[PDB]
């Protein structure tokens, strides 16, 4: 069968590691719920560059009016869960 | 507007009345004499004034003419000419100069001028790097119609 | 000198500049 | 839209033409001129130049028309000197103007014509171009870039026997006009080419700077040759041809006119002409004779500084315009009292015409933008400077 | 589309930066195709390019300034996409791979 | 720089690449050819106006050699065919024209120094004629010259290669790929700027190049099939690789070799069906432990995936 | 019989029917004019010595602006 | 090869015959010097009576004009122009703008010289050549075309 | 219409704030302007039943680098209605957008892409703002006063990468500046 | 009175009510005119030349006259004009130029270098009356 979603587990892992990964997030404050901005050390233009990164791996793109929102890995994984564009 | 005028432009329309006064005037042409010039045995006329491969030249003693005034060096809209200092060198970048005759023009002894010799062509591009002692064999080759020239338009200048 | 090139005693001839007609065809 | 990319890289569509089109099949739907391919510098290379070395780059801008622009830069720079130039000067600066529309005209009209398909009217006026050029070759020593035309008058007077050989062309020149027209004027495929294309209303003309032909077409009569007269043009009849649909073959008409009253012009100058000076006689200014220079100091001294260093121009700004043959040629000089421009914007029709062919040649066939390019007049050197 | 008015404050010319930056992102992949670069160079390292020239300018405080860097990065972007100029290890200004 | 360089031989493959670089380092460089006046023209862009001068020459003719050799203190020889044609054998071509090269430099007196461009596998025990003419003109330019530096060079990937170009060709006009040794021969294929680099590097150095061989591998090492790879990824094709056993091979490359001395008109030149190219391919040819490499001569090869194999976009 | 595959030189030796000579120089080149009207009155011309490989730089300065209209002295008379 | 050299001498003159009979010049018409080119195929002198037929392709062209100022924009359409060029082909430069920049020499947006992008085979001076020295620039290009021996040379390789 | 009544009209018309500078004389009538002002005299001017100034000749940029607004953006206008020119003028630094004028004459729209490239002056409401002249990927503005004559890089063929390219330049002769002065 | 078959400028139609058009445009001026300040020189300027033409609208009902005694062009040209100056008179009430600032300085220059006579120059010819009535009204 086919489906439009990806998994939810699948979805948490890949923007666990892209955010473990990035420039400046040691791989221990990196929790589900970590935020960017108060719990990770990064500023606004970081976290606009870890979004963007949500972008490049899931290979599609985020409204501007919608990354606002996405502030820790909760939010994101939250986003791209349930997107049908995701990849 | 009137039956004869539509007849008549309808038959100028089908009998492409107009379309033959251009092949008669064609063919007219056809018939005469051609303008071509047979080149290289026939030339294109030219003047006095005409400007040309720059040649420096000499006194009738044999003694340049050319005393370092460096006018021509200033003048020069292209900068096309180098000179060291009578002259121990004396270069003309023929490919920066635009044949504008303003050396010739300032040049106070009649030095530097700008010949008739327009067929000067070559195969590569240090060859057109002029110095002193190729401008002198020019004005040595090319001097007796460079004088004539001069002696006919010394009443203009 | 005092010899300077410009037109003749009188002008030169008078040149026509525009179209002229030509009535050429049976039609 | 499909977007076809047309660069002749050939002098049958200018040579530098460069085009992207966007169509719907074969209509034009907005046409993108890419210019810039002939920026060669000339307005910064002008401040490093003294003003007599500035004067040749005004020959190679619009390079059909080349006294012309010889002759606006030196107005402009009388204008800034109050210079006085002698009346033989300004005939003979008017005949040569008429000459150089003369032969603007001539490879405009037959250039366009050729780009349509008619080859052998490129012929029959270039032989007539080959005759101008001779006169251009005579008094200057050069077939183009005469560089004749210069600050205070021209630069030697005419050989004995010019005017006379002018003169005969001018008893045949007519004929070869009416030639020229019977090959196209009458004939209902050029009609068809050239009928309510590339339409332009007189609102539009304005809005777009258009100037010459091209806004004379649109039923605007405005010639800077009578609007604001210079040299010797208010003592000369001629006519100013105004079109009445604005089209392309309006502007036709009109070039051909403009060749008959440029022709009307010289017969007046050569019966006009007067003798006397060919250069203004203020000793600041003018280079002294061969013959004054070998013998008087004052002479030498005046010929050594204005070959080194130029003459001034005192601190100012104008704007000063002619009506070249492909329209308002204008040049803004900004003097800071040296002797070598402060600044020098030229002000070039081709570059208004150019960015109008966007709306000119909205809805029309993919082979009507060559038409419409060819009635603009466009010469690269020009627009890009 | 029209060239916007300047910057009134800092605030709205921080946001006209991360439009620019996005934009700039965004376009990574047209690069890398047009340049050939799969075998040169990571994306993520042009993305660290671009991010790196815009914390060199993080220092600058008037918006007319920022939005004069805006715009001239636009052209910039603009001509490396549209107008392509490939040399090896070299894309516009910054030396890639 | 005030080098004048003698660089024969350089209107091949590796030739435009090496003038291209001494062009940079402001050497003036003379080019001397055999044919038309055409060959060097590639050549007249690189440098400055007067930097390259192309010169008629006669390889079988000593006045032309020193003619063209009389005004310079550097010789770099390029000169060798991988092929034969009824004029010049391989002896002849890699042999003979090299140590009258050598010969003509020891007799001119003022060369500082001599560049003897060679080949990796070149030895007196090889299969392929032109490796063993090409050692045997390696000790020859010595012998002749023990001052000199020899360059050995692995197959070259370039724009104009003749590797991967008639790899291509073959392909795109068949549809399948050979494997003359069942695709396993190891070789270290080198970047031909990377090449060209090392002769500048030993030619600019304080002189401690001089009487060594340098052999120039690239930096990674493939079986022919991995290289073939290489070729697929880049032209965007689908590949299909067929084994041909060496004696079938052998047997489809023996008639131009037999019947190139034999008839008295050119043959046209062998592109993957070359004997002595298959007779290569039966032993592998790796750089040795022993020789000296890319380094100590301060350099570092090219991978060849990108930018090397670039050339390869105009295939697809 | 340079004339059949030289067509250049077959038009001059055309038009050379009815010419006058004018004179030679040094190496040999012969000048010949016509005195008519058919390109406006321009009738003179020159024979290059050489029937092949004949050039255009050959014509020596006392006779180029004669060939070129650009003065109405023969190249002897500029010698003299 | 006493046989030999006489046949192949032969087959290489029909060779260069060919070739200098029909040379099917490219126009790179960039600026003022393409008007002066203009009228060397005009009715005075006539191309086309030497052979010399001008095409809109570079597919069919066999030499490339560069008439004018080459700009550092232009450079690259110029070179792609050139490599469609089929063998065999030559280059003339016509012109100071085209030979090294002439006027614009020291601008920053003007090659300083076509043969910076592009092998030269004639540089024709002048600013703008006459046409007639374009012509006489087409002959010497002849002239080399008539020193090539490519029947001799391949033979020997 | 002559340059009389246009100055002293324009003196009494105008509302005063919009003209800090008016010149008359022969060699042209001047107003100078603050650059918030400008799009509202020129649509004044091209309005109004007695200027009807309907034609945009040109704008252009002059350098002043002893200025501390260092750019002068010039106006030159016609009016066919009455057969008369005005010259309108306004300062500009490097980072201070001035407004377009597009919209009251299409004709502006390549004069303001040629400021932009040969100046660096932008233009607010411009609707295609890039550069029309220089090569694509130019640096700098050439008409500046400090941009060198010859420029930073030129371009030559380069066999290896089988392209033109761009490299720093080298003069083989370098400009010889001669002061007369 | 016989009905105008061109204005022969492309694009500008004939106008064949143009005085009723015209009336009508002028009377819409001297109403919305009165939202600037009576003091502003804009608006005596736009009361007197409109009040004068709209005077000789009325008076004479044969457009030939109105273009004859106007010296202005075309009744079509009049209409542009009249539209024109009704869209202008809009945008300066919207832009509120009006008045005086408190440190306002102007700097007059009158240049008086000479330029000679063979100089491209505009002379176009003295305007209709009614041009320096309204200069001489607005001096006053
Ligand atoms: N894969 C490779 O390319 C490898 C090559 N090498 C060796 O390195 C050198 C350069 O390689 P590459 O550039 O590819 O070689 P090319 O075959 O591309 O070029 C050979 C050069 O030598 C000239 N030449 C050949 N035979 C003769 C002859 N009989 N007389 C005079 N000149 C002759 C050619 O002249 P012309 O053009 O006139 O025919 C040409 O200039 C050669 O020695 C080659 O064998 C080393 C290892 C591998
Ligand atoms: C291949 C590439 C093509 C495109 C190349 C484009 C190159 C453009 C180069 C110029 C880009 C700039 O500098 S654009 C101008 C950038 N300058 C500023 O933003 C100054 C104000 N500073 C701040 O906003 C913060 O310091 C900041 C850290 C930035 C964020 O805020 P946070 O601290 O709250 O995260
Ligand atoms: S002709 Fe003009 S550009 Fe050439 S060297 Fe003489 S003065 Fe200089
Ligand atoms: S102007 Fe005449 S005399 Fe003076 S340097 Fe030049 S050529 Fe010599
Ligand atoms: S060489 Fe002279 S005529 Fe030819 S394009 Fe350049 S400036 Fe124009």
């Amino acid at each position: 069968v086919r489906g439009s979603f990806l998994d939810k587990s699948e979805v948490t892992d890949r923007v666990l590691s892209v955010v473990k990964n990035f420039q400046k997030v040691d791989p221990s404050k990196v929790t589900p719920k970590a935020n960017f901005q108060n719990d990770l050390g990064l500023d606004s233009l970081d976290s606009v560059e870890v979004v963007m990164a949500l972008e490049e791996e899931f290979g599609f793109e985020i409204p501007d009016n919608e990354a606002d929102k996405i502030q820790s890995i909760d939010l994101a994984v939250d986003f791209i869960a349930s997107h049908p564009q995701a990849k | 507007k009137d039956w004869n005028t539509v007849f008549e432009r309808s038959i100028n329309t089908l009998f492409l009345t107009e379309m033959v006064r251009g092949l008669s005037l064609t063919l007219k042409y056809f018939f005469d004499p051609k303008v071509t010039i047979n080149y290289p045995f026939e030339k294109g006329p030219l003047s006095p004034r005409f400007r040309g491969e720059h040649a420096l030249r000499r006194y009738p003693t044999g003694e340049e003419r050319c005393i370092a005034c460096k006018l021509c060096e200033a003048v020069c809209p292209a900068q096309a000419i180098t000179i060291e200092a009578r002259t121990t060198r004396y270069d003309i970048d023929m490919t920066k100069c635009i044949y504008c005759g303003f050396c010739q023009e300032a040049c106070p002894v009649d030095a530097i001028v700008e010949g008739p010799n327009f067929e000067f062509a070559t195969e590569t591009h240090e060859e057109l790097l002029y110095d002193k002692e190729k401008l002198l064999e020019n004005g040595d080759r090319w001097e007796t119609e460079i004088a004539e020239n001069l002696r006919s338009e010394s009443l203009y200048r | 000198p005092l010899l300077q090139d410009g037109p003749p005693p009188g002008g030169f001839a008078p040149v026509r500049y525009a179209r002229r007609i030509s009535n050429t065809g049976p039609s | 839209n499909f977007t076809l990319n047309f660069g002749p890289q050939h002098p049958a569509a200018h040579g530098v033409l460069r085009l992207v089109l966007e169509m719907n099949g074969e209509v034009v739907e907005r046409a993108e001129p890419h210019i810039g391919l002939l920026h060669r510098g000339t307005e910064k290379l002008i401040e490093y130049k003294t003003y007599l070395q500035a004067l040749p780059y005004f020959d190679r801008l619009d390079y059909v028309s080349m006294m012309a622009q010889e002759h606006a830069y030196s107005l402009a720079v009388e204008k800034l000197l109050n210079c006085e130039v002698p009346l033989r000067a300004q005939y003979i600066r008017v005949l040569f103007c008429e000459i150089t529309r003369i032969l603007n005209h001539l490879l405009a009209l037959t250039t366009h014509a050729m780009d349509v398909g008619a080859l052998t009217p490129f012929l029959w006026a270039f032989e007539e171009r080959e005759k101008l050029l001779e006169f251009y070759e005579r008094v200057s020593g050069a077939r183009m870039h005469a560089s004749f035309i210069r600050p205070g008058g021209v630069a030697q007077d005419l050989p004995l026997g010019l005017c006379r050989d002018i003169d005969s062309f001018t008893q045949q020149f007519a004929s070869r006009i009416d030639e020229l027209e019977e090959m196209l004027t009458g004939n209902r495929i050029w009609k068809q080419r050239l009928v309510d294309i590339g339409t332009v209303t007189a609102q539009q003309a304005k809005d777009w700077g258009f100037s010459g032909v091209m806004l004379r077409g649109s039923g605007v009569c405005w010639d800077l040759r009578r609007a604001a007269p210079y040299d010797v043009y208010d003592q000369l009849d001629f006519d100013v041809p105004v079109g009445t649909r604005g089209d392309c073959y309006d502007r036709y008409c009109i070039r051909i006119e403009e060749m008959r009253q440029s022709l009307r012009i010289i017969v007046q100058c050569l019966n006009q002409m007067p003798s006397g000076m060919i250069k203004a006689d203020d000793r600041k200014l003018c280079p002294p004779s061969r013959c004054r220079m070998k013998l008087s100091m004052e002479s030498l001294i005046h010929h050594f500084e204005l070959y080194t260093e130029g003459f001034s121009v005192p601190a100012s700004s104008t704007y000063t315009a002619v009506e070249a043959p492909k329209g308002e040629f204008g040049v803004f000089l900004v003097s800071n009292g040296s002797n070598r421009p402060y600044r020098c914007k030229i002000r070039a029709p081709g570059f208004a015409h150019s960015q109008g062919l966007d709306f000119m040649s909205k809805h029309h066939m993919l082979a009507d933008v060559v038409t419409i390019i060819g009635t603009q007049d466009i010469v690269f050197g020009e627009v890009d400077r | 589309i029209g060239v916007p008015p300047n910057s009134a404050n800092l605030t709205e010319a921080r946001r006209r930066v991360f439009d620019f930056f996005r934009a700039a992102c965004r376009s990574i992949p047209t690069i890398m195709d047009i340049y050939n670069l799969q075998d040169v160079v990571a994306p993520s390292q042009l993305r660290y390019a671009i991010s790196a020239q815009i914390r060199n300018n993080a220092h600058i405080t008037d918006p007319k300034v920022i939005d004069l860097l805006i715009f001239k990065g636009m052209e910039e972007l603009t001509d490396i996409v549209d107008h392509a100029k490939q040399r090896h290890h070299i894309i516009g200004q910054y030396v890639v791979g | 720089s005030g080098i004048v360089a003698t660089v024969f031989g350089a209107t091949g493959f590796l030739g435009r690449y090496l003038v291209q670089q001494l062009a940079k380092m402001g050497s003036q460089v003379l080019v001397p050819f055999r044919g038309s006046e055409d060959s060097p023209r590639h050549l007249k862009l690189m440098g400055d106006l007067g930097q390259v001068v192309p010169m008629k020459f006669d390889p079988r003719d000593e006045d032309s050699i020193k003619a063209v050799m009389a005004k310079a203190n550097v010789v770099i020889n390029l000169i060798g065919r991988e092929y034969e044609t009824r004029n010049f054998s391989f002896e002849d071509a890699n042999h003979h024209i090299a140590e009258k090269l050598a010969l003509v430099a020891k007799e001119h007196g003022g060369i500082m120094r001599y560049i003897q461009v060679s080949c990796l596998g070149a030895s007196v025990s090889s299969p392929s004629r032109m490796l063993r003419a090409k050692a045997a003109a390696e000790e020859a330019v010595l012998n002749a010259l023990p001052e000199a530096t020899i360059m050995r060079p692995a197959t070259m990937i370039g724009t104009e290669d003749r590797i991967l170009n008639p790899w291509s060709m073959f392909v795109k006009k068949y549809g399948f790929l050979p494997l003359i040794g069942g695709g396993t021969t190891k070789f270290q294929p080198v970047y031909v700027v990377d090449v060209a680099a090392a002769i500048v590097a030993a030619l600019k150095d304080d002189g401690s190049s001089m009487g060594k061989t340098y052999e120039l591998g690239g930096p990674d090492v493939f079986t022919t099939h991995e290289l073939a790879e290489i070729m697929y990824d880049m032209i965007r094709e689908w590949p299909r690789y067929v084994k041909l056993p060496f004696p079938i091979a052998k047997a489809m490359a023996a008639p131009r070799d037999f019947m190139v001395n034999k008839v008295p008109f050119p043959l046209p030149s062998p592109q993957i069906f070359n004997l002595d190219q298959i007779n290569a391919l039966t032993t592998d040819t790796l750089v040795s432990d022993n020789a000296l490499k890319f380094q100590d001569l301060d350099l570092v090869p090219h991978k060849l995936k990108g930018y090397p194999v670039e050339f390869l976009i105009q295939y697809r | 019989m340079r004339c059949l595959p030289d067509g250049n030189l077959l038009q001059t030796k055309i038009h050379n029917i009815g010419a006058t000579l004018v004179g030679v120089d040094k190496f040999g080149n012969k000048y010949y004019q016509k005195l008519g009207d058919t390109q406006y009155g321009r009738h003179r011309w020159v024979e290059y010595a050489s029937k092949d490989r004949y050039n255009a730089s050959q014509v020596p300065a006392e006779w180029h602006g004669w060939l070129h209209f650009i003065t109405d002295h023969t190249g002897d008379e500029l010698l003299s | 090869s006493k046989a030999a050299e006489f046949v192949i001498s032969k087959v290489d003159d029909l060779m260069n015959w060919a070739r200098t009979g029909s040379i099917w010049p490219m126009t790179f018409g960039l600026a003022c010097c393409a008007v002066e080119m203009m009228h060397t195929g005009a009715a005075r002198y006539d191309l086309d009576r030497f052979g010399i037929i001008f095409r809109p392709s570079p597919r069919q062209s066999d030499c490339m004009i560069v008439a004018g100022t080459l700009t550092n924009k232009m450079a690259p359409a110029l070179r792609k122009v050139y490599d469609q060029m089929p063998e065999p082909r030559w280059v003339i430069s016509m012109g100071s703008c085209a030979n090294g920049g002439g006027y614009y020499h020291y601008s920053y947006s003007v090659v300083r010289g076509c043969d910076r992008i592009v092998p030269v085979d004639i540089y024709v001076p002048g600013c703008p050549p006459t046409a007639e020295a374009l012509l006489y620039g087409l002959l010497q290009l002849q002239k080399k075309i008539n020193r090539r021996k490519d029947f001799l040379h391949w033979w020997n390789k | 219409m002559d340059n009389q009544f246009i100055f002293k009209y324009s003196w009494e018309t105008l509302p005063k704030k919009w003209v800090k500078k008016m010149e008359r004389s022969e060699h042209g009538n001047r107003f100078d302007t603050n650059t918030d002002y400008l799009f509202q005299l020129l649509c004044f001017l091209k309005l109004h039943t007695y200027t009807r100034v309907q034609v945009l000749i040109d704008i252009c940029g002059v350098d002043y680098p002893s200025r501390k607004r260092r750019f002068e953006v010039v106006y030159n206008l016609l009016s066919t209605r009455y057969n008369s020119r005005i010259r309108v003028q306004t300062s500009a630094d490097e980072v201070t957008r001035i407004s377009s004028v597009v919209s009251l004459f299409p004709s502006a729209g390549w004069w303001e892409r040629e400021v932009w490239d040969m100046f660096g002056v932008s233009f607010i409401n411009h609707p295609d703002l890039r550069r029309i002249l220089t090569d694509y990927g130019f640096e700098g503005h050439p008409l500046r006063k400090d941009f060198p004559l010859s420029g930073y890089v030129q371009v030559r063929y380069d066999d290896p990468e089988k392209r033109v390219v761009s490299e720093p330049i080298e003069m083989t002769q370098e400009f010889r500046y001669f002061d007369f002065a | 009175a016989k009905v105008k078959q061109t204005t022969g400028i492309v694009g500008l139609d004939v106008v064949p009510n143009a005085r009723a058009v015209l009336i009508d445009l002028y009377s819409k001026t001297l109403k919305e005119i009165q939202a600037v300040p009576e003091d502003e020189g804009y608006r005596k300027a736009v009361e007197s030349f409109t009040r004068q033409r709209l005077n000789v609208c009325k008076e004479e009902e044969d457009w030939e006259m109105i273009e004859k005694r106007l010296g202005c062009g075309q009744v079509e040209e009049l209409i542009e004009e009249a539209r024109d100056e009704l869209t202008l008179i809009g945008k300066m009430i919207e832009w509120d130029p009006w008045g005086v600032p408190d440190d306002y300085e102007c700097e007059v220059i009158e240049n008086d270098a000479p330029i000679p006579k063979h100089v491209p120059q505009h002379r176009p010819g003295p305007l209709p009356e009614q041009f320096y009535k309204t200069l001489e009204g607005l001096i006053a």
